[PDB]
RNA sequence: UUAGGCGGCCACAGCGGUGGGGUUGCCUCCCGUACCCAUCCCGAACACGGAAGAUAAGCCCACCAGCGUUCCGGGGAGUACUGGAGUGCGCGAGCCUCUGGGAAACCCGGUUCGCCGCCACC
RNA sequence: GAAGAGUGCAAGAGCAAAAGAUAGCUUGACAGUGUUCUUCCCAACGAGGAACGCUGACGCGAAAGCGUGGUCUAGCGAACC
């Protein structure tokens, strides 16, 4: 189904798992990528992907964009390259669907989504000055698979 | 409201803040008031008896005599006058 | 200072944890005074569903009764290092327990203005071994 | 002491906002009034803020408006120096005007109507959809600003 | 103590000095309390009323200032107790106080105790106090008879600091009569 | 209050810690069961009787801020949110200007190791 | 070790020298008649319900005092016969 059905924040927070049963599992394989044993401060450059509009991103989109970005970093740096990316959001809002007409219309559980306010960083990668152009490209592919417009922002890096 | 009992929607107003938990000081439970006196109505979560209907919480009546140890306090609900039976444990002097 | 700091025996609790009693007869003849029944709480698979019911007996000895008894009990056991409480007590064995502490103890056992004994003025594992070993036997 | 002038109509105005205007003695568009600067009075004009124009007028301007638009509690009658002299605790319009600004007396106390019914602003005003800061005519004005408006509604 | 959400008891509860549940029930009468308190060596009796900033004591007596009228014996006993109650009871009648309710604090209502002796004294002093006759010790033990019979089993003199040998319940009688006089300084 | 009793507010009073103080005075520990009374077993406790001893406990006094709590400064922040108004912007979800209010987390620095009433007493 | 236990049953709330546990005693889960609030916010409306009194008779306690059922909010029914 289309994201047009769930992209806006137009419903109350629905995250209490103590009253919601049958919630589908998340498609997000991993949140901590690269070299998780190493530290974030052990890198010269740090670039985050900033969301420009306040929206809702379904776990399907998080997996697709996280996948297509890290897949690039693995292709250009290797399965054990020097870097570490971070998907700093987890899908908490549960989604319904009215799948009778408008009689007894409360929907059944169909998925999960992460709410991101405009200005927040969805992803944050850490790499050396050399790999700085690869992380940018990996993010270019990432903002192509999520609803909002995005700003690729280099936080600690004056080696431009 | 899904129901219509007296304790409906009273979770907040009839619950003690953690640090005020436990039995309350006898001083205010034995207080004495005079007729014509202005008093504030507020239930003490810790005291079970001498209570009034929760809707009246927050009022400011006028003492007009007593019925036993309890007091008879006059108030105006909206535009209708009412007489409330209440103990000092749930009362405070105005001003 | 030392006099109001020297160790003493508060009580000696002689108890027999059975499980259903007919053992009271001997526990009284070994100490000198009357015994007390022992009930329980919570259901048990070992056919112990009845909450309040006889299981064991005990006798709390104070003063002379305590020392006189110990003048036979202690010789029957072998004291060890680990066999001591953090507060300076010890149990061995039929079981026999001995509670020790210093002079100003009534402060925590009375009713009015009662107070818990400060960590400093409390007996220690070492202070216990000393006092007791200093009474008809050996330590570790 | 500030001068209040109603610039926006009543239709679609909040009931409680309109009742404040009535308490301050103004019942029609273009009607003016003089108010002492007190905690209580200050609350009332803040609520009316988006439908009025206010500020402290100069001694002169007030004199002109009083000369031209002031009226007795009843009847037409021109309020001039002679009139002021024969009915007020003053000698001329100026004495009255000074006492007002200093909040020593009121128009009622002197037997004058609390309201100055003005004429529309010659050359038109700056619009009633924006405040003074945004180029409009609503809200708090300057002494120069308030004089400009009042002199135009001469 | 542990954190923000933690509950710390009222001060007089931490101090193990005030039974608030009994205190309230006591205050419900509307009458002034007769505070009966003892010590290892002494006894005390106060007449307390309620006040805006804390209790107001209107009258009192101590077993120490008992001697001030004739005492020359111990003060942590039965005779001492009764007499201290009567004394306090009389000073009370003088302040315009007419009735009271016995407040025994954290003591036990054991039949024939000193708090009851204190209570009997105040009743004898002319105060209207709710009581029960068959809970007060028998007249002789109040006088100090039980103690005379104890020293009757002499062998080794009971009282160290000489007041006598066999002790004197008669001294008690002398003291009672001395207080019942109307002139006496109160 | 050179050590006491009854309290109000009920952690600014909690947690933890250092130092000081008592011969016929005070409070304790303390000593002891003939009595009143007591332990489903124990004068442990409760209760009664009493001073040979002690200031080591408690208690009272002075004091330390590590944790917890109260308030305050500066910073966060006039930020987040918001009551009134707009032919202001945006495809739209939404934003912005004017007017009146105004936060929490957190960091840094002070504060707080109780205040007050009645009675008795060297 | 201030409360996470327990307190009959939903959920939310109350309770620690107790409203919990144990033990012992007791039948106030008593009769009669009201004031008030609720039912029905404001604002009229029955049954039912609750708080708080009075008269009468009792239980327990040294006594203040507590007991008008169960810590509080569900467990209810007109006329005619
Ligand atoms: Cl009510
Ligand atoms: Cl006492
Ligand atoms: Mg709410
Ligand atoms: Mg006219
Ligand atoms: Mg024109
Ligand atoms: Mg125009
Ligand atoms: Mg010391
Ligand atoms: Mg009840
Ligand atoms: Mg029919
Ligand atoms: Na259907
Ligand atoms: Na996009
Ligand atoms: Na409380
Ligand atoms: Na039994
Ligand atoms: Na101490
Ligand atoms: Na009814």
């Amino acid at each position: 189904k289309p994201a047009s059905m769930y992209r806006d924040i137009d419903k109350p927070a629905y995250t209490r798992r103590e009253y919601i049963t049958g919630i589908p599992g998340s498609k997000i394989a991993q949140h901590k990528m690269g070299r998780k044993q190493k530290d974030a401060d052990d890198y010269p450059v740090q670039i985050s992907l900033i969301v420009e509009e306040t929206v809702q991103l379904r776990h399907g989109s998080l997996e697709a964009s996280r996948l297509s970005a890290n897949r690039h970093l693995i292709k250009e740096l290797g399965e054990e390259g020097d870097y570490k990316m971070t998907l700093r959001k987890f899908p908490h809002q549960v989604l319904r669907e009215n799948k009778d007409g408008m009689r007894a219309a409360f929907g059944k559980i169909v998925g999960t989504a992460a709410r991101v306010q405009a200005g927040e960083q969805l992803f944050t990668a850490y790499c050396n000055v050399e790999d700085a152009e690869h992380v940018k490209e990996a993010f270019r592919r990432a903002y192509n698979k999520i609803t909002p417009s995005c700003r690729i922002d280099s936080s600690p890096a004056g080696n431009a | 409201p899904s129901s219509n009992g007296p304790l409906e929607g009273t979770r907040g107003k009839l619950k003690n803040k953690p640090r005020d938990r436990g039995t309350s000081p006898p001083q205010r439970a034995v207080e004495e008031f005079d007729d014509g006196e202005k008093v504030h109505l507020k239930i003490d979560p810790s005291v079970p008896n001498g209570r009034f209907h929760p809707r009246f919480d927050g009022q400011t009546g006028t003492v007009e005599g007593k019925q036993g140890d309890a007091y008879k306090v006059d108030i105006v609900d909206g535009g209708k006058e009412k007489t409330i039976i209440v103990t000092a444990a749930h009362l405070r002097r105005q001003e | 200072f030392h006099e109001m700091r020297e160790p003493r025996i508060e009580k000696v609790v002689v108890h027999m944890g059975i499980g259903h009693a007919n053992a009271e007869d001997i526990l009284g003849e070994i100490t000198g005074q009357m015994p007390v029944r022992t009930k329980a709480k919570r259901t048990v698979g070992e056919f112990d569903i009845r909450e309040g019911d006889p299981i064991g007996a005990k006798v709390t000895l104070r003063d002379e009764m305590a020392e006189e008894f110990l003048q036979t009990a202690l010789p029957l056991a072998e004291l060890a290092t680990s066999q001591f409480d953090d507060t300076g007590n010890f149990s061995f064995g039929l079981d026999v327990t001995v509670n020790l502490v210093r002079p100003g103890y009534r402060v925590a056992k009375r009713d009015k203005a009662s107070r818990s004994i400060p960590t400093k003025h409390r007996l220690n594992p070492a202070d216990a071994v000393a006092f007791i070993e200093s009474t008809y036997d050996v330590e570790v | 002491m500030h001068a209040l002038v109603q610039l926006r109509g009543e239709v679609n105005m909040h009931t409680d906002i309109q009742d404040t205007l009535e308490m301050l003695n103004i019942h029609h568009v273009n009607h003016c009034t003089l108010v002492p600067e007190t905690d209580a009075y200050r609350g009332m004009v803040a609520k009316v803020n988006d439908f009025v124009a206010f500020g402290e007028p100069s001694q002169e301007t007030l004199e002109t408006v009083l000369a031209t638009r002031a009226e007795p509690l009843e009847g037409d009658a021109d309020v001039d120096d002679e009139w002021v002299a024969e009915h007020t605790d003053y000698d001329d319009i100026s004495g009255l005007a000074f006492a007002l600004l200093s909040e020593e007396t009121t128009l009622r106390e002197q037997g004058l109507s609390p309201t100055l019914r003005l004429h529309p602003p010659r050359g038109g005003h700056d619009g009633v959809k924006h405040p003074v800061k945004e180029g409009g005519q609503l809200g708090k004005h300057d002494t120069e600003g308030i004089d400009d408006l009042l002199e135009a509604m001469r | 103590a542990t954190g923000p959400r933690y509950k710390v008891p009222m001060r007089r509860r931490r101090e193990a000095r005030t039974d608030y549940h009994q205190r309230l029930r006591l205050l419900k009468s509307g009458k002034p309390r007769l505070v009966a308190r003892k010590s290892n060596k002494h006894v005390r009796a106060q007449l307390v009323t309620l006040g805006p900033n804390g209790d107001d004591t209107l009258a009192s007596a101590h077993s120490s200032d008992l001697a001030e009228y004739g005492w020359e014996a111990p003060t942590g006993n039965m005779p001492s107790a009764y007499l201290t109650g009567l004394l306090a009871g009389l000073r009370a009648q003088e302040a315009g106080v007419e009735e009271a309710v016995l407040d025994i604090g954290l003591n036990s209502p054991t039949p024939g105790s000193k708090v009851f002796a204190i209570q009997e004294g105040a009743i004898d002093a002319g105060l209207d106090i709710p009581h029960n006759d068959d809970v007060l010790a028998d007249w002789q033990r109040t006088r100090g008879a039980h103690i005379a019979e104890y020293d009757e089993q002499l062998e080794e003199p009971l009282y160290s600091g000489d007041f006598d040998a066999a002790d004197l319940p008669e001294h008690f009688d002398e003291l009672r009569e001395t207080l019942l006089d109307g002139d006496i300084e109160l």
